[PDB]
RNA sequence: GAAGACUGGAGUGCAGAAGAGGAGAGUGGAAUUCCACGUGUAGCGGUGAAAUGCGUAGAUAUGUGGAGGAACACCAGUGGCGAAGGCGACUCUCUGGUCUGUAACUGACGCUGAGGCGCGAAAGCGUGGGGAGCAAACAGGAUUAGAUACCCUGGUAGUCCACGCCGUAAACGAUGAGUGCUAAGUGUUAGGGGGUUUCCGCCCCUUAGUGCUGCAGCUAACGCAUUAAGCACUCCGCCUGGGGA
């Protein structure tokens, strides 16, 4: 069964981006919308939209590519699965690429990524890598 | 609840005042058990496909019924079998 | 090459029907097989049903001479 | 069902017995009853004629129906019973008119079942037919050879004869010993097997229960002097040193055909077992 | 069980006059069914495929007992002094 | 964690469908063997060649009848059903599961699952039956330097049935179960919808199975490839050089 909704959306943009797919949606929750909405942030998709229906809504995302199609994305991952949560200290929390990437924690201030919690000095759960 | 409808064949050398009294017992024995029966319909003779007995044709008969439990067709199997103006029978379910 | 049962919209075969089913056997009595009759699949079961049927009542012989 | 024992004692060890499930009544019919005394082999002249007999517990004679001649009349089963002089159960039936008697339970007979005999009873376990109004492939059991006399041929527990076929006059039989007969077609029968049919794997367990019975000690030929047996003498153990062994009285007794060679019913005998 | 059997038991266990699918309404049916299987089971005692059909019964009407349970235990007690369980 | 709310999971209801799924009772036709009786004369059978064997006490062949047991010709199909083992003559009785359509109903009631409990080809074991063909062991004849083998003539347990054990297999797709995503082309099984047409038929779409070919991806290679050995999450089982073992 499902036993893991954020890795879906991990693993949906993953595959989408090996065959050159211009968009994908897919269900929409609560904590998918500060994910997609970060990665809007830093280009990493290029739009995203919500559709309102009966169940749960609906997300669609528009990936990005650059001219001569390069991927913007060249990878996802997720740290903290249900089997092994991980928690990460205000000073243990990484630089992914040696910060030409981006990793994204839910702190107790929110969902932010990596770069913004270390102005803070908060800590929470590491969800992805995003780079 | 049920229905049913049986084919039996009846030796070529019977009489007809004879051949009638056996399509009211088996008509009979049909009837004080739980059912009820629809159609008695006879074709008549035919040349059989193969030797089944010493005999080479027979009297068809047919018979419709809906049955309930399923009984009176057991008691016209058991005493089918074991008369000698039968030659075959069949039972079948739709 | 066109099902019979499905073109003239028969749809129960009766093992009493001996003049239809003898249009399905060969000369010996041995069943046609579905690539030369052109029945379908679906009828080509309840047709075997009716035959071996009607074998028992001697309406169509087992083996013929 | 067949009851094992637990080896408490030695003599209990591989010992096994009925249940006796099937008994309803431990009462018999007190009209019914006729004694019986013991013979323990014991001839019209006092001696000893037939060996190994003689001294178990005592039992009383309950007379049976063989002959099954009340004809028309519906007879119901009453009880099960047990009896010590056979293998099978009988069963009372007490008809219509008021009359009782017992007869041998057949396979599946129960209590409240109701037996006819004649002409026009039906063919189900437990009427009594002639042979002739009897279809082919027919289980049967309690055959008479004569008219009028009463059964004689399959009577003892878990026993059963087919019939097979028509010869005019007589009928086919195949009987329980795998032989094939002609008898009358006036002589009855009852249909079905007879009753008990796990007689047969009763454990005895004890030499004492042997004796219950009636059944004394049986000394081998080869442990006797050579006045008593031919088979006795020599110093040890010793082999059967004859081309044969014998019996007490002389007379092969392995594979030696003791049938009488001019029989009268060898013509009424198709095949043998 | 007949089809009419079975619509008899809906409607002496339905909560409201519509429901079909209520627990205390499956229960019912599913008690029916597998105190129809014992009797099969017993006299066709060497018919081992029928028999996991029971298994699979047994192990469903298990699961529904134990959600009842905790969702609402007034609810519960009330089925198994009515359904005779334990 | 607690209190509520929802319907995309799961299950019930309603309307259809297919199937060698299972247990019990009864019946059918070809064919082999044996037995009885007509006709008939000198071989039959077998092999790479032969011989043992059967036959003038009259065989093989042939016509008629009887007894008995086991398997179900054509249909028959990378067709169907089942959790696996496995299930193929026909009828009835008792029973399990699955698929499609509807959106009436409950409202997360779910997935995996160590220990535990059941099922489980064939051979084998115990008790009682049955025994036609086949056939370990065994006997005889050939082959061979030898032949405790292959080949030929016979043949016992066994194979069949009821009940109770045994608990293994190259029990294999050599591929654990659940869930979602990721080009296409083409057969076939069971359904549903629409267009043409009076039907038929053709075409398109769609659900659940069953085959083949192939992109990205994976792989040491062979190869797998929407029925993954690709991309991911949950739970269980197992491995750490060979022999000894
Ligand atoms: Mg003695
Ligand atoms: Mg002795
Ligand atoms: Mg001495
Ligand atoms: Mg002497
Ligand atoms: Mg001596
Ligand atoms: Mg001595
Ligand atoms: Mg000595
Ligand atoms: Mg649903
Ligand atoms: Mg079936
Ligand atoms: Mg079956
Ligand atoms: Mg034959
Ligand atoms: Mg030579
Ligand atoms: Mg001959
Ligand atoms: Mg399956
Ligand atoms: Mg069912
Ligand atoms: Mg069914
Ligand atoms: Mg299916
Ligand atoms: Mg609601
Ligand atoms: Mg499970
Ligand atoms: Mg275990
Ligand atoms: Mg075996
Ligand atoms: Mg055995
Ligand atoms: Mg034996
Ligand atoms: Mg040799
Ligand atoms: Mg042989
Ligand atoms: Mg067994
Ligand atoms: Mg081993
Ligand atoms: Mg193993
Ligand atoms: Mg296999
Ligand atoms: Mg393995
Ligand atoms: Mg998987
Ligand atoms: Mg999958
Ligand atoms: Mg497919
Ligand atoms: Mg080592
Ligand atoms: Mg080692």
């Amino acid at each position: 069964v499902m036993t893991d909704p954020i890795a879906d959306f991990l693993t949906r943009i993953r595959n989408a981006n090996m065959v050159k797919h211009d968009k994908l949606e897919l269900p929409a929750s609560k904590i998918k919308k500060e994910i997609a909405e970060i990665l809007k942030r830093e280009g990493f998709i290029r739009d995203v939209e919500y559709i309102e229906d009966d169940n749960a809504g609906t997300i669609r995302v528009f990936l990005k590519y650059g001219a001569t199609g390069e991927r913007v994305i060249t990878g996802l991952k997720r740290i903290s699965k249900p089997g092994l949560r991980v928690y990460a200290k205000s000073t243990e929390v990484p630089k992914v690429l040696n910060g030409l990437g981006i990793a994204i924690v839910s702190t107790s201030q929110g969902v932010l990524t990596d770069k913004e919690a270390r102005a803070k000095q908060v800590g929470g759960e590491v969800l992805a890598y995003v780079w | 609840a049920r229905k049913y409808e049986i084919m039996y064949i009846i030796r070529p050398n019977i009489e007809e005042d004879e051949k009638k009294a056996v399509v009211e017992r088996f008509d009979g024995i049909l009837t004080e058990n739980g059912a009820e029966i629809i159609e008695s319909k006879e074709w008549g003779k035919r040349r059989l496909a193969y030797e089944i007995n010493d005999y080479r044709d027979g009297f068809y008969h047919i018979v419709k019924l809906n049955a309930d439990k399923a009984d009176s067709i057991n008691e016209f199997d058991r005493l089918a079998k074991i008369s000698d103006d039968i030659v075959r029978h069949m039972v079948i379910k739709e | 090459k066109v099902c019979y049962f499905t073109s003239n919209g028969i749809t129960h075969i009766d093992y009493k029907d001996v003049e239809l089913l003898k249009k399905f056997v060969s000369e010996r009595g041995k069943i046609l097989p579905r690539r030369v009759t052109g029945t379908s699949a679906k009828y080509q079961r309840k047709l075997t049903v009716a035959i071996k049927r009607s074998r028992q009542m001697a309406l169509l012989p087992f083996v013929a001479e | 069902a067949i009851k094992k024992y637990k080896p408490t004692t030695n003599g209990r060890r591989h010992m096994t017995s009925s249940d006796f499930a099937e008994i309803t009544t431990s009462t018999p019919e007190k009209s019914l009853l006729r004694p019986l005394k013991k013979k323990a082999g014991r001839n019209n002249q006092g001696k000893l004629t037939v060996r190994h007999h003689g001294g178990g517990h005592k039992r009383q004679y309950r007379v049976i129906d063989f002959k099954r001649n009340k004809d028309g009349i519906p007879g119901r089963v009453a009880t099960i019973e047990y009896d010590p002089n056979r293998s099978a159960n009988i069963a009372l039936i007490n008809y219509a008119d008021g009359e009782k008697r017992y007869i041998i339970a057949a396979k599946g007979l129960e209590v409240g079942q109701t037996i006819y005999s004649g002409a026009e009873a039906d063919i189900k376990v437990g009427n009594a037919l002639e042979l002739k109004d009897i279809p082919v492939g027919t289980v049967i059991h309690n055959i008479e050879m004569k008219p009028g006399k009463g059964g004689q041929l399959v009577r003892s527990a878990g026993t059963s004869a087919q019939v097979l076929g028509k010869e005019g006059k007589y009928v086919l039989i195949r009987l329980n010993s795998g032989e094939v007969r002609m008898i009358l077609a006036t002589c009855r029968a009852t249909i079905g097997q007879v009753g008990n049919e796990q007689h047969e794997l009763i454990n005895i367990g004890k030499a004492g229960r042997s004796r219950w019975m009636g059944k004394r000690p049986t000394v081998r030929g080869s442990v006797m002097n050579p006045n008593d047996h031919p088979h006795g003498g020599g110093e040890g153990k010793a082999p059967i040193g004859r081309k044969s062994p014998m019996s007490p009285w002389g007379k092969p007794t392995l594979g030696y055909k003791t049938r009488k060679k001019n029989n009268n019913s060898d013509k009424f005998i198709v095949r043998r077992r | 069980l007949t089809q009419e059997r079975k619509n008899e038991i809906i409607a002496e266990y339905r909560v409201h006059d519509t429901d079909t699918g209520s627990p205390e309404v499956q229960i019912a049916v599913l008690t029916a069914e597998i105190n129809s299987l014992n009797e099969h089971v017993r006299v066709h005692k060497k018919d081992h495929h029928s028999y996991r059909g029971l298994m699979k019964m047994v192990g469903h009407r298990r699961n529904l007992l134990t959600y009842l349970r905790k969702k609402d235990v007034q609810r519960y007690r009330e089925l198994i002094k009515r359904l005779g369980l334990r």
